[PDB]
């Protein structure tokens, strides 16, 4: 009448993560409700999607149009770890999660006079020449500020790997992450405007392992 | 003789790639002074992309000897006694009397899907040192297929 | 009876770059793991 | 489909809060800023969870009062358990009167804001899981390290 | 029928890989190359499985961090395993961010093709499963004695 | 309400070959699929069988035909054991099997001048004479080098237990496994010729009993 | 999640004759057959009902007819441990079990010369007089060795127990089990022959409780 069992070695040591549930105390509390509640949110990347976080250009989000002649008024790497990249959700997403695969959305607003009309382009350079014309062969696209003062640019996932790690340590390396640019195709410049650069989420976006960072 | 299709899929038989690019290489004077064993590698490129290489040797009605040709993916190197089971591997043979002529072609081999790193080596080993009754050379025809 | 040379059977869906109405070669496994070589057009 | 990302499922792990205390409060801001579940749970205005206590060293057992109970030095017949291989884990049910909690407050957090007390015979580390978290409200959040 | 020759069989096994280490990588080509699963994993350019990870001796609790993470000395709220009877035994998912492994490469293997990083209170014996294992592209396998 | 049980003694050590399972540490992973993969072999003897290997004859996988009258090319046991065996891949296989059953083919490939057609018969010689006479009453066939220069001989399984042993030491022993031979029917030899000589698994070849050789 | 349990004291010990199976090592072995194996006996004691041992009277399994006046050859006990049976199958299979119960058969061959006819009576004394008019009260039976020189001689089971006991220490006592004797009728003896005596388990005869004689 008696179930014989044996007792393994291995299994039964504390774990942290174990998916098995402690016996309650007060087996019979029932709290109300939280459905009429607000601002709920169940998933990270929903709101790292939802909500675009600004770029961090030298202590500001904004890259100002240049006088001289140089056609690029910024380029910056697709890596979290970069210090463009260092004050945004998801960089901070990104600090507690071993790997990463997805896309992001960059956003460009102008900030300037209603008067002055520009065109901009931005290119995405996968692991590199910094002309229009090579990345005609590469991924670019272009918004004149004269429709729209708010740009979307997809930069897609063209990591060699499936999965891409959070954690690097690259300050320009060429085959960061693809070097995304932004250029002004018009060179008859007014006068100083302002772009405000922010990042979002793809809606493929994923991370995954979540990892403490002792660093 | 004929085509072979190194890894091949079961369901794709069950009842596309094509050559894009060419080019033509001499490797080695086939003679009776290699004995069994005289290997020659050769790495690919000398994109994900598939290769297809046609071995070719000139040899006359009275040549004889054996070549095995054949595709290993990332050879580092070779043992002592690794070579006689080569035949593991994508291969073909070339017998003056047989056929006189390889031709493999092999799909895209990597861990990840995107190629930088020599996958593949076009490995072609003296089976049977060459025997006559005036000489013979091979020639590797490489082509990239579905870059 | 079946076209193929000694060793050759059909039932072997031709591969891109052959030029068979039919779509059956002379299959043979061989050549290494997996490896499937076409020869020629199977005919009926 | 993300699942590693899903706020259920991040929060739903054990993490080190406070080391050899004999009597502590079951706040849940003990936690450190830095770690995975502390961040993310000061990453939301509000939360509401089923906390769960592990109480790992040579104790011979541990008591919780509810949060609103008086605090005593002696403890009779309260909510008491057992060690067992010098590890006590039990399921401490939500208790504070508000309907959520808030991991900020305009107006420091005030003492109700706390899944009860706990008070150990002997001094013990005590780990936190988070069953069935709800945030609300999410916040910035930013890298710890760099 | 031929059930002992099957690689989901032969490889589902624990192998011995390493004496008296406390910190170590998961890398798969830390087994022997002369025993069962080492040399039939040798003979296989690329591969694909589950690892469990067995630690024997006195050691009071394993933690394991995912590929990809950053190696530090202190290890907090990582995935951690208390030893039961001085042997620790946990299921490790695939975390390399790569399809496949592979056992050779022509560029050594890069760090990249590895299970993650283990770390213990006290030095132990660790024995590895390729739990599920798959063999992709056979290469030559050669008499180990004779 | 508590269910009795009783922890069996014997029971419960760590055992290395035990079918139970471990607790994943984490429990929600989903690597994508590797179902269009190349080169999958989910069972080691079908690759031994489709895979053949060649003979180790003195350091080369060939044979060289004598001018002198001896009719016998090569005399090798069909032992995994032999230095001929030595390099194939069954063999290499079968030093981590305790033991086996099953018939082998051997694969013979003539690599000569095409003027020069040469008639071989290969004979196995169960547990010997070495005459085709003798020959003809024990398993025989004869293949001519004018039709295909590729011939296949199966050996069949003619050990007196239903399994052999993969480890044994036997140099040239008369009841080793058969003693595979073969014989030039032609006495009006031309001049050098070679055959290459190779071992693939038949289809009913069966090892068993996967061990560790710590010889 | 846990389901409680509770390890009795008492149970869990190595037991040497416990159900409970081990975990295997090789738990996907498959040997082939042994359906076409010829004699496989899966009980005992159908072995001894159809395999019929002689006695041991004096060394010898036969039994001298006496030329004096006494109408008595032979009159041993129906006890595994008397010295009689000592060299049966029975004893030896009695042996190992404490406690048995049924019928035995008594086999009996006459070798003499055909010429010489002799008849014999057999007679069963339950628990004595040695007299065949005092033998017709109680079993007996009576066979000439003219029709059939081959007779079985059932003795049934009159034990005040159900079972008896196959380990005991009785010479020869009265009440032993039964005390088979064997009476000649004819006293017209013409010379010397003998009688093979054998005995063979009945169809209901049962041994049980296997036991280890360590006397």
């Amino acid at each position: 009448g008696i179930i014989p069992v044996a007792c393994f070695d291995g299994y039964g040591g504390f774990q942290n993560t174990d998916p098995k549930t402690a016996d309650p105390i007060y087996g019979y509390v029932y709290n109300p409700s939280r459905n009429d509640c607000h601002g709920r949110y169940s998933n990270l990347l929903d709101v790292a999607e939802a909500c675009p976080t600004f770029l961090n250009f030298d202590g500001k989000p904004y890259v100002v149009t240049k006088n001289n002649g140089d056609k690029v008024m910024t380029c910056f790497d697709v890596a979290f770890t970069h210090k463009v990249h260092k004050n945004t959700f998801l960089a901070g997403l990104a600090d507690y999660y071993a790997q990463y695969q997805g896309s992001l959305n960059y956003h460009f607003m102008y900030t300037g006079p209603t008067h002055h009309k520009a065109k901009f382009m931005v290119a995405y350079i996968p692991p590199l020449p910094k002309t229009p014309e090579d990345a005609a062969h590469c991924y670019h696209s272009e918004w004149d500020t004269g429709l729209n003062s708010q740009f979307t640019f997809a930069v897609p996932y063209v990591s060699a790997s499936d999965f891409s790690y959070t954690h690097t340590d690259t300050p320009a390396m060429a085959t960061t992450n693809g070097w995304v640019a932004v250029f002004q195709v018009t060179d008859t410049h007014s006068a100083e405007a302002a772009v405000v650069v922010s990042v979002s989420a793809g809606p493929d976006l994923e991370f995954r392992f979540p990892v403490d960072p002792v660093r | 003789v004929g085509i072979t299709y190194g890894y091949a899929d079961a369901d794709s038989f069950r009842p596309v790639e094509q050559a894009e690019r060419f080019f033509k290489e001499k490797l080695f004077d086939w003679t009776s002074d290699k004995p069994f064993g005289t290997l020659y590698v050769l790495e690919l490129p000398k994109m994900r992309n598939g290769w297809d290489v046609q071995v070719s040797a000139t040899s006359t009605q009275f040549n004889g000897g054996s070549l095995l040709v054949a595709m290993v993916p990332e050879l580092c190197s070779l043992k002592d006694r690794e070579e006689f089971q080569l035949s593991l591997y994508p291969h073909q043979f070339i017998n003056p009397r047989t056929n006189t002529t390889a031709h493999i072609q092999v799909p895209y081999l990597g861990v990840n899907r995107h190629d930088q790193h020599q996958a593949w080596s076009l490995v072609v080993m003296v089976l049977t040192p060459l025997t006559t009754e005036g000489t013979v050379e091979v020639y590797a025809n490489i082509a990239p297929t579905n870059v | 009876e079946n076209n193929c040379p000694d060793g050759y059977s059909c039932g072997y869906r031709c591969r891109s770059g052959w030029g068979c109405s039919g779509d059956e070669c002379c299959g043979r496994r061989g050549g290494g793991w997996g490896s499937i070589e076409l020869i020629a057009c199977c005919s009926s | 489909k993300r699942v590693h990302t899903d706020v259920a499922f991040v929060m739903d792990r054990f993490t080190h809060v406070l080391t050899n205390r004999t009597a502590f409060a079951v706040d849940l801001m003990d936690t450190n800023e830095k770690t995975l579940v502390g961040a993310l749970l000061r990453a939301a205005t509000y939360y509401f969870c089923d906390l769960e206590i592990a109480c790992l060293g040579e104790h011979e057992r541990v008591w919780w009062q509810p949060n609103g109970a008086p605090r005593t030095t002696t403890l009779r017949d309260n909510p008491m358990v057992f060690s067992h291989n010098n590890v006590t884990r039990f399921a401490v049910p939500y208790t504070a009167p508000h309907r959520l909690l808030s991991t900020r407050y305009n107006g420091k957090l005030p003492s109700t804001f706390n899944f009860g007390y706990v008070t150990a015979d002997k001094p013990v580390d005590v780990y936190y899981r988070m069953k069935r978290a709800e945030l609300y409200c999410p916040r910035p959040l930013l890298p710890g390290y760099d």
